């Protein structure tokens, strides 16, 4: 795994062209982050 | 030492949970082909993921991040996706969950859309689909996401 970049914890993928798409996350460290829910799911057919 | 603890679909905790599943889906530049045609899920299950050695882990590594920026963690709940969900429950975050050829470089990817996960659970892309259909667009085979607590403290602002 690669480093964060100096003075910093993670970065942030801030989405600039595509207007209703949010962030994208990325941590260089596991220990950053705990898996609290595991959701089963389906993806729906629409009408 | 992970216990999977099943929520009640009338329970607040589920529901809340399910919410955020549910409106933060998004359409895709790809028009479906990662992670299929959807506007919504059908929620099978929920469970609570529970570790001590894990959690201890994530808290110790909190600490440090929120006293190296001004006692901030700026923690988040974001969705992951991975055909790797049932190591990550078991022996938590580690390199070999890192996506190496990231646009950020090699690192653990987590998304705010909940169909952003989506788009990974069988794999980069969605890999090669459904281990049963072959389809990345299937409406059959039970997928697992994760939401998780993640600690971004002073986060390095890349733009699109
Ligand atoms: C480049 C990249 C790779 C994996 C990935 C993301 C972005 S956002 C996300 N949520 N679950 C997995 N992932
Ligand atoms: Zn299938």
């Amino acid at each position: 795994m690669a480093h964060s970049p100096p003075g910093h914890h993670s970065v942030t993928g801030r989405p600039s062209v595509n207007g209703l798409a949010l962030a994208e996350y990325v941590i260089y460290r596991g220990e950053q982050a705990y898996p609290e829910y595991l959701i089963t799911y389906q993806i729906m057919r629409p009408e | 030492g992970t216990i999977l603890i099943d929520l009640s679909p009338d329970d607040k905790e589920f529901q809340s949970v399910e919410e955020e599943m549910q409106s933060t889906v998004r359409e895709h530049r790809d028009g479906g082909h990662a992670g299929g045609i959807f506007n919504r899920y059908n929620i099978l299950k929920i469970q609570k993921v529970c570790n001590k050695k894990l959690w201890e882990r994530y808290t110790h590594r909190r600490k440090e991040v929120s006293e190296e920026n001004h006692n901030h963690a700026n923690e988040r709940m974001l969705f992951h996706g991975s055909p790797f969900v049932n190591a990550i429950i078991h022996k938590g975050f580690d390199e070999r969950h890192a996506y190496i050829g990231g646009m950020f470089g090699a690192g653990i990817y987590f998304a705010e859309n909940s169909s952003k996960s989506n788009q990974y659970v069988y794999g980069i892309g969605g890999g090669t689909g459904c281990p049963v259909h072959k389809d990345r667009s299937c409406y059959i085979c039970h997928r697992q996401l994760l939401f998780c607590r993640v600690t971004l403290g002073k986060s390095f602002l890349q733009f699109s």
